[PDB]
RNA sequence: GGGAGUAGCAGCAUAGCCGGGUGAGAAUCCCGGCCGCCGUAGGGGCCAGGGUUCCACGGCAAUGUUCGUCAGCCGUGGGUUA
RNA sequence: AGCCGAGGGAACUCGGCAAAUUGGCCCCGUAACUUCGGGAGAAGGGGUGCCUGCGGGUGUGUAACCCGCAGGUCGCAGUGAC
RNA sequence: CCCGAAAACAGGCGGCCACCGAGGGCCCGGGAAGAAGACCCGGUUGAUGGGGCGGGGAUGUAAGCGGGAAGGGAAACCGACCCGUUCAGUCUGCCGCUCCCAACAGCCCGAGUGCUACCGGG
């Protein structure tokens, strides 16, 4: 009954839920929903989005 | 010649809208235990947890997603007994009484209620019932029950129904009948964790749909859907028999049927809204509430699966008439995690 | 009901009416919820709609009225039936 | 006569709303405002053909795919200068 | 009469019917065959927005119309719709 | 398991009324129900719809103000974009609390009999 964290928002979600994408180089990724999974694919990027940890990443970044 | 299985059942049949939203049982299972036969509740929503499995098969012993069922079910009250004799070729009822007390509320089903009826009345008639079934003549004693919908602030109209009692003695099955007349009925007295039930309900209605959907059949070729006729079946039959054959499928009413279901679990029975998992008292209500039905606040059962019907839709239960060889323990299960955040 | 003189603020639902009509509908529409809304909100036999919001409910085309109209109303009492008129607030 | 108070009065340019007026009577006629369509044509000019359909006043039995106080409809009077 | 559809991609059907794909401009590059005129826009590949400036052509022109350069910056997408 | 008192032996039970009026319908506020009909919930012994105020949710951080910005210009100033105020602003065909507005006022159907053989009891 663990709660994963999402690879693009850094948020927990919660057990029976989410996605966990596989790259051929075993390389994993975990998403909480469809919107973190087409954005992180399509090329948004999340250190300018005011509702994701890696907006505070950048804002220490500064 | 190429074949195929015909689509659709004819078990079913005809697919007409329900004679009433209050459910009926038409059979009832053989329980040695001397206990009601049943209850009746009210859907609130789905959730799901996680739990060890415990049936028998693959997968037992390991941590398992499961979905769930709440049904919110308030306590019951018992205002009658019947009894029954065997006439010429099924049982027919024989007698019925009455408590002479009974909620403001009950008048809006039932219009006509006696007038003055007092305790003595009702205790001269119960002592008559009792002498008459002390003979040999009665073959079935049952009990008389209506809702209570205003505790939860649901309504104001409650539902009246009729429930079997188990057990082979019509005099131990009088004697528990005179011990509940008149007062009020809970689940957890009722049904034991752990057990498998059946469901009835009205399923959901769809109003009048075609056969694409209502039979299962297939949408024709591109050039007929260019033509007027993808949704159309092709022909309602030969030249001979020269009539139309009640098994070709054709549009009518869909949803709103009588249905029962076979062999769902409960899981666990809650008290004011709350659950008991490792000491904790937890709220089963998601943040938010339950979308088209609110907060539970009384009693609740936990029932693994789907179940027949809209939300704020009366559900009735009863035990098992057709369980499998291989049953799991009767007792609540191993929860490790139970959903509630916002279901909208 | 309401005292005539006073003057009453009123929130009328547009959004109720939208989906029942289509698109190109859904103005000549609100105009007549607005006065049966209103009617039936003040107990009156007659209202008058002003060109004021007539022209808020029309500001977008005959598409995209809004979904909540804030208006003033000042209700007359006169040869018994009363009498609304409808302002913008 | 039955078919039947049924089909049709959609599809190629989906258009009306608020206030005021006239009148026995107004979804359909007039005024103002808001909202819309056409915009190398649904705008302007003018052959052939038609022949008074032109103008004003007064009307609503019939015509106009519905209504109509309106009208290329009906009636009474006028109108084309080298 | 129209818009979108996960995974697969003609397994549908007499038959890829219908729908979908491509698409404007500049630069690179361009086969067999040939009546040497063509094929040929063959095929295929890269780029394109906004802002701040710098240069050229004709012209008397801090008039007008055209042709290039550098830098900064935003978005999934710059012939962004047509 | 599904349909099933029009099952012509056209059923059983309990209760109410008659031998002015029990009961039912139109009406009103609405859906979980719906082609018209039908079905279900409520109608001040009230949270049915709206409003207000609170929860949960979808997008993605508003306008204005201030400070920067490659560079240009004597200087003032221009300047796509960036930063802060700011999980912001907008919306919510979901939930809860609260009588602030409306569920008013009415109107329509509607059972009543006699002869013969009586039955079981006067
Ligand atoms: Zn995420």
């Amino acid at each position: 009954a663990r709660w994963n964290v999402c690879s693009y928002c850094g948020r927990e979600f919660e057990p029976g839920t989410g996605k966990m994408f596989v790259r051929n180089d075993g390389r994993v990724l975990f998403f909480c929903s469809s919107k973190c999974e087409k954005y992180y694919f399509m090329g948004r990027n999340p250190r300018k989005l005011k509702w994701t940890k890696a907006f505070q990443e950048a804002r220490l970044q500064r | 010649k190429i074949h195929r299985p015909r689509r659709g059942s004819l078990a079913y049949s005809p697919r007409k809208r329900a004679k009433s939203i209050v459910p009926r049982i038409r059979s009832w299972p053989k329980d040695s235990e001397v206990r009601m036969l049943g209850f009746a509740g009210y859907k609130a929503g789905m959730t799901h947890i996680l739990m060890i499995d415990d049936s028998p098969g693959l997968t037992k012993g390991k941590e398992i997603f499961v979905p769930v069922t709440i049904v919110e079910v308030p306590p019951l009250f018992v205002y009658g007994i019947r009894a029954y004799k065997q006439g010429y070729l099924g049982l027919e009822t024989a007698t019925e009484v009455w408590f002479h007390d009974l909620h403001k509320n009950v008048a809006r089903r039932i219009k006509t209620l006696p007038k003055n009826y007092n305790e003595e009345a009702f205790q001269a008639k119960l002592g008559q019932l009792e002498d008459l079934v002390n003979d040999g003549e009665i073959a079935d004693v049952r009990l008389l029950v209506h809702t209570q919908p205003w505790l939860i602030g649901l309504k104001k109209k409650p539902e009246v129904m009729e429930y079997a009692i188990g057990g082979d003695d019509v005099k131990a099955k009088f004697d528990y009948a005179k011990e509940k007349i008149g007062k009020e009925l809970r689940a957890g007295e009722v049904l034991h964790e752990g057990e498998l039930l059946d469901v009835i309900a009205v399923t959901k209605g769809k109003g009048t749909q075609g056969p694409v959907k209502r039979w299962g059949v297939k949408v024709q070729f591109h050039k007929a859907q260019r033509a007027g006729k993808g949704r159309h079946i092709g022909n309602l039959g030969p030249w001979h028999p020269a009539r139309v054959m009640w098994t070709v499928p054709q549009a009518g009413q869909m949803g709103f049927h009588h249905r029962t279901e076979f062999n769902k679990r409960l899981i666990a029975i809650g008290e004011n809204g709350k659950l008991v998992l490792d000491g904790n008292e937890i709220e089963i209500t998601p943040k938010g509430g339950f979308p088209h039905y609110g907060i539970v606040r009384s009693d609740f059962l936990m029932i693994e699966g789907t179940i027949p019907g809209s939300f704020k839709r009366i559900i009735r239960v009863r035990p098992a008439i057709r369980p499998p060889k291989k049953k799991p323990p009767v007792e609540r299960p191993q929860i490790t995690y139970v959903s509630r955040e916002s279901k909208q | 009901p309401i005292k005539p003189g006073e003057e009453v603020i009123f929130v009328v639902p547009i959004n109720k009416i939208k989906k029942r009509v289509p698109r190109w509908k859904r103005a000549p529409r609100a105009a007549r919820f607005v006065r049966e809304w209103i009617a039936r909100h003040a107990k009156a036999d007659e209202v008058i709609i002003g060109t004021d919001v007539n022209e808020k409910i029309w500001e977008r085309g005959a598409e995209k009225p809004p979904g909540k109209l804030r208006v003033k109303v000042v209700v007359e009492e006169s040869e018994g039936k009363r009498i609304a008129r409808v302002s913008l607030a």
